């Protein structure tokens, strides 16, 4: 028995020998109103497949990526801007 | 006369190094008097310096282009030194 | 079929105020090591999860992390007051298997009734090098 | 749009050959069968 | 997990099994010395991997001898 | 046999174990177990420690040879 | 009181008054993370909408083009992107700790003892609807923190 | 195996962390995969060796393809000296527009990086004058890519896979590689420098649609077949040719006229083409040597059982060798790794000194660059022979099939030869760094005429002994009454002395007793590295200490404090510290060489003459002095181009720093903060909702070592990368 005097090897109930405890996890009910609950549910639903998900992440997520650096001018990265100045003649001449 | 060097009897670059030394050491030698403990060591380390020199010269070293004398380890009779 | 286990039963802990180098979720998964030991007073040893434990007048039980922390426990018990212990392995299943003695003895009195595995009849120099037994399990020391 | 695909492989490259590759491969490290 | 082994130079001092803090070792009888008892590694799976008991074997290099091998949770001796 | 069987409490022997501290070196048998049923009776002494600072070791009949002197 | 966790002193952690109060332990137990019994898509949900506000913070008025007028909304597409990348991890996250049909591996039970329900949130649907949760909720708190900065911009500290 | 690591279901039931870590590190150590055969592994090897082959070719066709894309090569080939390579274009999001500024050289518009690589010459010396050129190059190195991919795909297939007795044809295989793979392969580059290089610096261009009608001599293969090969070199560039056009040429493909050409103060194409000629035909026909199918040719094997010395010096001589090497794959990779590096080191040497390329030794970047390259590349590469060497003692080596033979008697001495070059280096060390002390201190003390300076004549011997004349020894190629000077008097000696006379160029550099005393340093990281190779190879077995360490493998972390502690004592340990002084030896050198060549290009000679004999010199007049335009790449007040190069030193710094965590803390410190940090996470709320699926552990001992001397080696490479080409490129002398 793990509520006996100093006696923490109940073998039959091992989670409370092991450490096995929601230390902070609530079983409260919902808190959420639920209609607000419906509308999430039905609104991110289809993020329910994790492979889908993924898929669609990682997908997207590139497209997005090339579609901003290719879309994207120089005024907001200096790097597209590209030299607006003359070029430098190197050492010894240019070599 | 071997390996392209002259010797430091007859070279130009050893006589600067020693009167480049020679006024490095008298540019140290002016800022006490002539007969106290530091201007008398200095002295002798003029003179250390002066005999060093003349020394390498009378033995026959090498003095290369830098003015150093260069070691001649081939086994040369002049060199075994 | 000479030495049954022991099957530790609901025995009082040690007086101990908690600390953080105890069970983990290793025993939540996992093997945890309880040990049982016997004391004849209220003395005071150090634990090996670090701290200052007081050992009960008579038996005692630790669960503690693993095997190394039991038998380091049971060495200082049995060199520095002299007192027969024995720890155990609490699978999360169920299971307790009993390890320490495995004879009632422990592993320095050779009592017979142990079979020798891990016994290689040989000088150590005339194992065959690895291209005798290149490709296959056996390393070098399995023959 | 030669100038302009650097822009999109760099992009591309370094950070999603990232994503996909230490995710396959992380999920490749925790597999089971 | 790791492979110990014990050849037959042992003489039967159970430092070996003394010093082992894992309960890997145990000593046996035999008859190939004049203390009449060998060493033997039944619980290989609880070896660490120390070679405390190699560090106390007194012999020409070794007669126990711990090969490392397959690491598991409780031969790499973790807590977690 | 009864007798002894190996080398004498004394003679200085060589070691021709290859994986010995002390292979191809000197000793000084100071025992020899006459049990006819232990794989290593011979006992020696040497003069310089191994690498555990032990300077004696059991050794074979086969894994032993006497010198010359 | 700094007695162990739940009594036990043998296991790794003690109930000081950070841990196991009737203040800090109530408010790590009536958040989204805690919430075992409700489903993990709503508990998804108001994590992923405080964790886009919380990084649309710092990537307007910290950034690359933090002093441009592309501090906010360049910004904020760096926090929809990084929700993004973070939905993702979550995802493989998903994938490799639990496959696909096995119970919960949370703890059945509580300080009190009692047999409580497992936390679903732990299963593999379970961490997928509160990863979608998660992912809407966060580029959600992500655009409406775009929406505050664009039409609420002056009480707010421009610096 | 049921985990990520397919091949050791060792690592596989590892819960653990480890396992990653290991099935990263053992994926290419085939012959340690568990249930494998000598078949599977000859197998995967092959098609290992297919992909090196496929991405060899895939990054040198991603070479062509960003230097004709991004680059400016058709620029380069007009004004080589005066218009800079540009290895590939820059899209880095970070940029600010100075860096977008500083970074747009080679008439670009946009940012790149400038080719250090020195291709724009070789491509440029190899015909290659267009970007289209460099398109169908890289796009055929594409196909052969691919080719590559699908030949090591369908070679693992059961109908195409080759067994152990095909991989063992050692006599069919080297007949085959020698003939073909050497002298085939280098008369079809003669085949291309009398087709194609020439003329394309004679002057007209000759591409596939037009190399069958354009004679490359005007007598086309008469004086090849009636033996009149004399008049093929005729005309061969009478010393006024600008390379790229026909002023000056002549009508030669084939010439041993030696020297420079004095344009490019390069070798002369006609005598490349000659040379790779020639030794095709040495090739051609050393192939012709082994037995094979037709009945004529040697065995191996009996080349080595005849090769037993009467007298029993050697003992059994090569005995059983034959079959020690051929079953052992480690032996053949420590004998092509010693081979290979020998020739990477002899690369660097001949390409310094006798650059192959066009307008190659006048740019100063590529040519430090190349030799800091190969060099470092030589020294790993011969770490690695002895490493597996080491690993052959251990896992391939037999000593009864081989008893008494060269290779046991080997073993036998192992502690006189390791006793003989820790007398060696133990004497060069002491030595040398005493002169240079002694220097160092002669300089402190202002007596810069006490040094310790002793002329290299042995070198400066030889030196007299191939024409130079800045000695006066005047012995064998100096003294013009000499035979040797009177045989070669009329073939090559008028170019190659006035190549080697010449103080400009790089060959047979004047030397003095600052390089006396660091070819005696680079002697003594030569003899060191070897005696840690040689030691833990010839150990490797085992010794007094650990007689049984064939037993434990190559790699395995220590056997523990007993015995006094065994720290590092595998033989995987000795090719560690081995790397350690193997990277210090090869920084000996190409320190010794980029300072002697940026002495010479900038024209002070004597700075290195003087201040390379003390040691205050290297890091005042080396370290100090050309660290000045680096480290102000990027200033409180601006940047400049050189900014990288500050950036890549200061992460070689870091890196090289970081390997000296996991060298000097080691694994306990780090197991015990993991607990703790293990235990903070299982108890930190929110957190514990997340567990790892790899218990996380240290990393272990042999690993950390590696990771440490990865960190090490990557420092130290990228630290001197980013000096010598910022130094040599902030001036270009
Ligand atoms: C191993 C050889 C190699 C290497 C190291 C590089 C290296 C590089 N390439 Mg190149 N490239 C190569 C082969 C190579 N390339 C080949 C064979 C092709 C033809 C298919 C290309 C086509 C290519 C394009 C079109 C672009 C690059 C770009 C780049 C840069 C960024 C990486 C990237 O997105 O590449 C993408 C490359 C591939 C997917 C081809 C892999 C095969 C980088 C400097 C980008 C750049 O210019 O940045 C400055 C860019 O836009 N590469
Ligand atoms: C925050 C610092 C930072 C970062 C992130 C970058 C990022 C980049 N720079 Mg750099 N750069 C920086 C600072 C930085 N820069 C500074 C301060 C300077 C000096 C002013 C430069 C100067 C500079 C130059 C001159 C160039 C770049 C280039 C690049 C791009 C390389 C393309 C790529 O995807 O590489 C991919 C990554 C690699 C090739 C690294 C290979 C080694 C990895 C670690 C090992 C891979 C492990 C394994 C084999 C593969 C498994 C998968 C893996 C994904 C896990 C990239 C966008 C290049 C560019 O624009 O070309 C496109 C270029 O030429 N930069
Ligand atoms: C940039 C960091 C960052 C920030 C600002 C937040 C912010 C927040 N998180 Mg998130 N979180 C983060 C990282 C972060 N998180 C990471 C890395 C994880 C993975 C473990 C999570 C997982 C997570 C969950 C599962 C939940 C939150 C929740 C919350 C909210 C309240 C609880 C909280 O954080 O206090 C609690 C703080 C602690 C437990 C840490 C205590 C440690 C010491 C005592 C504090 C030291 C602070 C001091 C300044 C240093 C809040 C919006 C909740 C939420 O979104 O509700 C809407 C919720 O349920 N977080
Ligand atoms: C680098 C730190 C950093 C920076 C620069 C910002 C910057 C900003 N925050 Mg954020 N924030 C941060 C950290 C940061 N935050 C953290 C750690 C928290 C607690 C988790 C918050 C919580 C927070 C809230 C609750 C809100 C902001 C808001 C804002 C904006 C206006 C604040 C007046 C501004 C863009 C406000 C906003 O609407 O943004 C537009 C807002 O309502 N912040
Ligand atoms: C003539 C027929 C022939 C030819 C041409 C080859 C060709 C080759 N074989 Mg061989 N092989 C043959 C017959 C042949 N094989 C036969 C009959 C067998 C029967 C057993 C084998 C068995 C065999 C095995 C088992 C393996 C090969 C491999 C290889 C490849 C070696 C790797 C490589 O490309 O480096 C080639 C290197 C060189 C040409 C030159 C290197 C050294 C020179 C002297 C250095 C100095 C000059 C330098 C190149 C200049 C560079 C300047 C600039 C251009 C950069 C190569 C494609 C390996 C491979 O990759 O598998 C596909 C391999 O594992 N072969
Ligand atoms: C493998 C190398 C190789 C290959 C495939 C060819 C192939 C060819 N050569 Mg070339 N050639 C080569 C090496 C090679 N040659 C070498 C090494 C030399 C110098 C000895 C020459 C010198 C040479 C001359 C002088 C001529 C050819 C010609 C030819 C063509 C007709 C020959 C019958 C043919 C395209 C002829 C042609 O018109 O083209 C021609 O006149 N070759
Ligand atoms: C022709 C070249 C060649 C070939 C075919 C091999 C092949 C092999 N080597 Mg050798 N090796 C080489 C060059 C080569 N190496 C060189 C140049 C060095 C010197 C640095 C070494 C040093 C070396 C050591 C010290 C060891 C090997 C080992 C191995 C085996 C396993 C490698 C592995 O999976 O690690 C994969 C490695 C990684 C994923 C990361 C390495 C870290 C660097 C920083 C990445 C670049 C394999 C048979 C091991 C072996 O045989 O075990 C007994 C071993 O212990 N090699
Ligand atoms: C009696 C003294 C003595 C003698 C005769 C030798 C002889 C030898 N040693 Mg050993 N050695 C000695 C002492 C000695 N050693 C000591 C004290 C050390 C510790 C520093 C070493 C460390 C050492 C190494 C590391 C190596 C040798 C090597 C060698 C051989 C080559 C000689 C050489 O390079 O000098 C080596 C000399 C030194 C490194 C300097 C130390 C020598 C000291 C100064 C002499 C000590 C004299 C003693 C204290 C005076 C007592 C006088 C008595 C009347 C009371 C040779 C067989 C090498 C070898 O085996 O290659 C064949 C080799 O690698 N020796
Ligand atoms: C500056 C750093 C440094 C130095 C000086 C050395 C020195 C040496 N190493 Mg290396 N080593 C180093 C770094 C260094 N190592 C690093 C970073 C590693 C990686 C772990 C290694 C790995 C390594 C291995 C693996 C091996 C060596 C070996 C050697 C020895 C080579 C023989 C030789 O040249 O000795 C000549 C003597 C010296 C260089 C010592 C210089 C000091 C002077 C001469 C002493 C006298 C001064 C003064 C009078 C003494 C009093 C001082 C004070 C108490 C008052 C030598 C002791 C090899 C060896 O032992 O071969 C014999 C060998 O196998 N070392
Ligand atoms: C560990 C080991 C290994 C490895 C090893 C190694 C890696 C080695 C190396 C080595 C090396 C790396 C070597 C080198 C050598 C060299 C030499 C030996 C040279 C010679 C030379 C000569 C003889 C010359 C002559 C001449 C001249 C002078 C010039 C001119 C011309 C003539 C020709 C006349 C093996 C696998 C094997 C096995 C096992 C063990
Ligand atoms: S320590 Fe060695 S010799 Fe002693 S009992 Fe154990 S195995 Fe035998």
């Amino acid at each position: 028995k793990y509520g006996d005097k100093s006696v923490y090897f109940d073998l039959e109930d091992l989670g409370n020998t092991t450490g096995q405890w929601d230390v902070y996890g609530s079983d409260a009910p919902s808190p959420y109103n639920p209609l607000q609950s419906k509308f999430f549910e039905t609104f991110a639903a289809p993020f329910t497949k994790r492979g889908l998900l993924l898929k669609f992440l990682i997908l997207g997520g590139g497209s997005l990526l090339t579609y901003v650096s290719a879309n994207s001018t120089g005024d907001v990265l200096p790097i597209k801007r590209g030299p607006q100045e003359p070029p430098k003649l190197g050492p010894r001449g240019k070599l | 006369d071997i390996s392209g060097l002259t010797p430091c009897k007859d070279s130009k670059q050893f006589a600067k190094r020693e009167k480049q030394q020679i006024k490095k050491l008298e540019s140290s030698l002016k800022l006490y008097a002539p007969e106290s403990a530091p201007a008398l060591a200095l002295n002798a380390q003029i003179e250390k310096t002066k005999r060093r020199f003349d020394n390498y010269g009378k033995y026959g070293l090498l003095c290369g282009s830098d003015g150093l004398p260069h070691l001649i380890v081939n086994g040369d009779q002049r060199h075994w030194g | 079929g000479f030495t049954p286990p022991q099957l530790d039963p609901n025995t009082p802990s040690p007086i101990f105020a908690g600390s953080t180098g105890g069970l983990l979720r290793k025993a939540q998964v996992e093997e945890f090591y309880v040990i049982t030991w016997n004391s004849p007073k209220e003395q005071i040893f150090e634990m090996p999860t670090g701290g200052a434990a007081i050992m009960r007048e008579g038996p005692n039980l630790l669960k503690l992390a693993r095997k190394e922390q039991c038998l380091a426990l049971g060495t200082r018990l049995r060199s520095k007051y002299k007192i027969t212990y024995q720890f155990y392995r609490v699978f999360p299943n169920g299971e307790v298997q009993y390890l320490h003695p495995k004879d009632g003895v422990y592993p320095e009195k050779a009592n017979p009734g142990r079979e020798g595995v891990g016994l290689n009849m040989r000088s150590i120099g005339k194992n065959v090098s690895p291209i005798e037994v290149k490709f296959t399990g056996k390393q070098s020391y399995d023959l | 749009t030669f100038n302009n695909l650097p822009s999109i492989f760099v992009p591309l490259v370094g950070l999603v050959f990232p994503a996909i590759a230490m995710a396959s491969l992380f999920l490749h490290i925790q597999k089971n069968k | 997990s790791h492979s110990v082994k014990i050849y037959d130079t042992c003489i039967g001092c159970t430092q070996c099994v003394r010093a082992c803090p894992t309960d890997v070792l145990e000593m046996i009888p035999w008859d190939g010395c004049k203390a009449k008892q060998i060493a033997s590694a039944p619980r290989t799976e609880d070896c660490v991997g120390c070679k405390r008991c190699e560090s106390a074997c007194p012999t020409d290099f070794l007669s126990v001898r711990v090969y490392l091998w397959h690491e598991t949770t409780r031969s790499m001796g973790l807590a977690y | 046999k009864p007798p002894p069987i190996g080398p004498k409490r004394g003679s200085k022997v060589k070691i021709l174990r290859r994986e010995s501290y002390w292979f191809k070196n000197v000793g000084s048998v100071v025992a020899v177990d006459q049990d006819p049923k232990t794989r290593y009776p011979v006992v020696v002494r040497f003069a310089k420690v191994n690498y555990a600072n032990i300077s004696t070791n059991n050794y074979a009949l086969d894994e032993v040879e006497e010198v010359a002197a | 009181v700094v007695q162990p966790i739940n009594g036990d002193p043998f296991i790794g952690s003690l109930e000081t008054p950070v841990t196991s109060s009737p203040l800090i332990a109530w408010y790590l137990s009536n958040l989204p993370g805690y919430r075992t019994a409700v489903n993990p898509l709503l508990r998804g949900v108001e994590v992923g909408l405080a964790h886009g506000f919380f990084l649309v913070g710092p990537f307007v008025k910290a950034g690359p083009l933090r002093n441009t007028a592309y501090a906010g909304s360049a910004g904020s597409l760096a926090a929809a992107g990084l929700v993004v990348i973070l939905s993702m991890c979550l995802t493989i996250y998903g994938i490799s700790s639990f496959k696909e049909g096995e119970p919960s591996i949370a703890p059945s039970l509580t300080l009190t003892g009692r047999k409580k329900q497992p936390d679903q949130l732990q299963t593999a649907d379970g961490w997928a609807k509160f990863t979608g949760g998660f992912f809407f909720g966060g580029i959600s708190g992500v655009t409406w923190a775009y929406f505050l900065l664009y039409v609420l911009d002056l009480p707010y500290f421009v610096k | 195996a049921l985990r990520f690591p397919r091949f050791s279901q060792g690592l596989a039931q590892d819960p653990t962390t480890r396992r990653i870590w290991f099935g990263i590190a053992t994926a290419h150590d085939f012959e340690s995969h568990d249930d494998i055969t000598e078949e599977r592994l000859y197998q995967n090897i092959f098609a290992s060796h297919f992909g090196q082959l496929a991405i060899i070719f895939l990054w040198t066709s991603g070479n062509l393809f960003h230097v004709a894309w991004q680059g400016n090569f058709e620029t380069w080939v007009q004004d080589p000296l005066h218009v800079r390579p540009i290895a590939h274009a820059i899209w880095d999001p970070h940029f600010g527009q100075p860096a977008v500024e500083a970074f747009t050289r080679g008439g670009a518009l946009g940012p790149v990086n400038i080719a250090y690589s020195g291709v724009y010459q070789w491509w440029y010396t190899i015909g290659l004058r267009t970007n289209e050129d460099l398109y169908t190059g890289a796009l055929f190195l594409l196909f052969l890519s691919a080719l590559s991919l699908i030949g090591g795909w369908l070679h693992l297939q059961p109908k195409w896979k080759p067994r152990v007795s095909w991989f063992k044809n050692a006599e069919s295989r080297l007949n085959h590689h020698l003939s073909g793979l050497f002298g085939v392969s280098s008369l079809a580059w003669t085949g291309h420098l009398v087709h194609v290089a020439i003329p394309a610096s004679r002057g007209e261009y000759v591409r596939w649609n037009n190399f069958l009608n354009v004679l490359p001599h005007p007598q086309g293969l008469g004086p090849l077949f009636t033996g009149q090969w004399n008049l093929y070199a005729q005309n061969p560039d009478s010393s006024s040719h600008l390379f790229g056009t026909s002023q000056g040429s002549g009508t030669a493909i084939l010439t041993l006229l030696g020297g420079f050409h004095p344009q490019t103060q390069s070798l002369w194409l006609t005598d490349m083409a000659h040379h790779h000629l020639a030794i095709a035909i040495l090739f051609l026909i050393a192939g012709h040597m082994y037995r094979t199918n037709f009945g004529i040719g040697h065995s191996i094997k009996d080349l080595l059982e005849a090769h037993i010395p009467p007298g029993g010096r050697l003992g059994r001589g090569h005995k059983g060798l034959y079959d020690t090497i051929n079953n052992s794959i480690h032996f053949q990779l420590g004998l092509a790794l010693a081979s290979l590096g020998v020739i990477t080191s002899l690369v660097a040497q001949h390409m310094y000194s006798l650059p192959a390329y066009a307008f190659i030794a006048q740019d100063f970047t590529t040519q430090a660059a190349l030799y800091t390259h190969h060099q470092y590349i030589a020294g790993f590469i011969m770490t690695g022979a002895f490493a597996h060497g080491a690993i052959f003692f251990i896992r391939d080596y037999n000593p009864e099939q081989n008893e008494d033979n060269v290779l046991a008697r080997m073993l036998d001495h192992k502690e006189a030869i390791i006793s003989h070059l820790s007398w060696a280096s133990l004497f060069l060390g002491f030595h040398t760094l005493g002169l240079y002390v002694h220097n160092d201190v002669m300089l402190a003390f202002g007596t810069p005429e006490k040094q310790i300076l002793i002329e290299p004549i042995f070198a400066q011997w030889i030196q007299s002994a191939h024409g130079k004349t800045s000695y006066g020894f005047d012995v064998l190629l100096s003294s013009t009454s000499g035979p040797a000077f009177n045989a070669g008097r009329s073939i090559w000696l008028p170019g190659w002395l006035n190549a080697i006379n010449e103080n400009s160029n790089s060959l047979f550099l004047t030397i003095g007793p600052g390089d006396f005393l660091v070819h005696h340093a680079i002697a003594l990281g030569l003899h060191t590295t070897t005696l840690i190779l040689v030691k833990g190879a010839l150990d490797a077995r085992g010794s007094k200490l650990m007689p049984d360490k064939k037993d434990f493998g190559y790699s395995f972390p220590c056997d523990g404090p007993g015995r006094g502690g065994t720290c590092d004592i595998s033989a995987w340990d000795a090719f560690y510290l081995a790397v350690f002084w193997m990277l210090n030896t090869i920084g000996w050198v190409t320190f010794y060489w980029h300072w002697k060549h940026i002495t010479l290009w900038q024209g002070n000679v004597s700075q290195f003459n003087e201040s390379s004999t003390y040691l205050m010199g290297w890091l005042r007049d080396y370290l100090w002095l050309n660290s000045s335009q680096l480290i102000n790449g990027y200033n409180p007040f601006g940047m400049n181009s050189l900014s990288v190069w500050a950036w890549m030193f200061l992460f070689g710094h870091l890196v090289w720093a970081t390997g000296f965590m996991f060298l000097i803390s080691w694994r306990g410190y780090w197991q015990e903060l993991i607990e703790t940090l293990a235990w903070a996470h299982e108890r930190t709320p929110l957190a514990n909702l997340i567990r790892w699926k790899d218990k996380p552990v240290a990393l272990s001992i042999v690993q950390a070592r590696l990771v440490g001397l990865a960190h090490f080696s990557v420092g130290y490479i990228f630290t001197y990368a980013a000096f010598l080409i910022a130094s040599t490129s902030g001036k270009f002398g």
